[PDB]
């Protein structure tokens, strides 16, 4: 089960 | 960038038996970049059939695949692994011993 | 009777030939249970395992609408990372991430990791306490005020310890039949003459699972890793895993040498000697 959120680097 | 060899293993999934059908791996790891061309050859010509991994990697970040194909070992059928990378100057040719 | 879930992702830019390839992977130990490729034709996260089929409908679409998420989030990233770094659009970079938990014999948390590495280097990564990060160079110390500005590892903290947990705790469970074994090696010894006076030894490992192992040579109960040729372990293609190792050792004196086996499916370590 993944991680949702998304973080740009 | 930073680049790393691949290292390069050809043997087969179960003990060789010639006459039973097996299966011949080639595990190529350590390497980086990512791009990397792998044949398994069959008394020197490219194999047919080919499946490989998903490529992933390890803790240090270097990738690893495996190629492998169904077959049944001969007393007189060589076989063995060509990898290429960018790393390589030329093509790594490396035979199946039964024994490793 | 450790155990794990684990995300792998690869992202390769390929300048003047489209979107960076993507490839991601899905892990328990040493078991892939899912994956995506980019390039592939269904576009959809797809099943590597039998228990995992069991998921529905939902579960699929979930898992499709976040993998590729993460693939359009490496996507730019790649470009913001040759900004970073003052690079050219010339050549061809690697943008990787890995994540998970691991959660001891009672299934309960045990750590939390989720690292990101460009171009085969580390770039950051979530410190074991799951509150701060460390960057290695200047370029990455943007990333890393800006996750912290954002509580980026408050939300993976939450998830680590929490949903990582619960669904690897389920997938145990559904693959209760293949994913919970311990499969202690096969091992065997082999003697090879190099000549009249030295011998080669060989000790091997095949069947096991999980990978983790450790195979070493010892004389007269002396470690002799350096004179031991030790192979990387390999998958044998069927879910099990093999390796082995090696020392040429003058002739006669082979009772002086034993191989130990350790394994988490041996229930006790192995000291084998050639006979």
């Amino acid at each position: 089960f993944l991680w949702g959120p998304r973080a740009l680097v | 960038m930073i680049q790393r060899t691949p290292k390069i293993q050809v043997y087969s999934r179960h003990p060789a038996e010639n006459g039973k059908s097996n299966f011949l791996n080639c595990y190529v790891s350590g390497f980086h970049p990512s791009d990397i061309e792998v044949d398994l050859l069959k008394n020197g010509e490219r194999i047919e059939k080919v499946e490989h991994s998903d490529l992933s990697f390890s803790k240090d970040w270097s990738f690893y695949l495996l190629y492998y194909t169904e077959f049944t070992p001969t007393e007189k059928d060589e076989y063995a692994c060509r990898v290429n990378h960018v790393t390589l100057s030329q093509p790594k040719i490396v035979k199946w011993d039964r024994d490793m | 009777g450790s155990h794990s879930m684990r995300y792998f992702f690869t992202s390769v830019s390929r300048p003047g030939r489209g979107e960076p390839r993507f490839i991601a992977v899905g892990y328990v130990d040493d078991t892939q249970f899912v994956r995506f490729d980019s390039d592939a034709a269904s576009q959809r996260m797809e099943p590597r395992a039998p228990w995992i089929e069991q998921e529905g409908p939902e579960y699929w679409d979930g898992e499709t609408r976040k993998v590729k998420a993460h693939s359009q989030t490496h996507r730019v990233d790649l470009g913001t990372l040759r900004g970073y770094y003052n690079q050219s659009e010339a050549g061809s970079h690697t943008v990787q991430r890995m994540y998970g938990c691991d959660v001891g014999s009672d299934w309960r948390f045990l750590r939390g990791y989720h690292q990101y590495a460009y171009d085969g280097k580390d770039y950051i990564a979530l410190k074991e306490d799951l509150r701060s990060w460390t960057a290695a160079d200047m370029a990455a110390q943007t990333t890393k005020h800006k996750w912290e500005a954002a509580h980026v590892a408050e939300q993976l903290r939450a998830y680590l310890e929490g949903t990582c947990v619960e669904w690897l705790r389920r997938y145990l469970e559904n693959g209760k039949e293949t994913l919970q074994r311990t499969d202690a090696p096969k091992t065997h010894m082999t003697h090879h003459a190099v000549s009249d006076h030295e011998a080669t030894l060989r000790c091997w490992a095949l069947s096991f699972y999980p990978a983790e192992i450790t195979l070493t040579w010892q004389r007269d109960g002396e470690d002799q890793t350096q004179d031991t040729e030790l192979v990387e372990t390999r998958p044998a293609g069927d879910g099990t895993f093999q390796k082995w190792a090696a020392v040429v050792v003058p002739s006669g004196q082979e009772q002086r040498y034993t191989c130990h086996v350790q394994h988490e499916g041996l229930p006790k370590p192995l000291t084998l000697r050639w006979e």
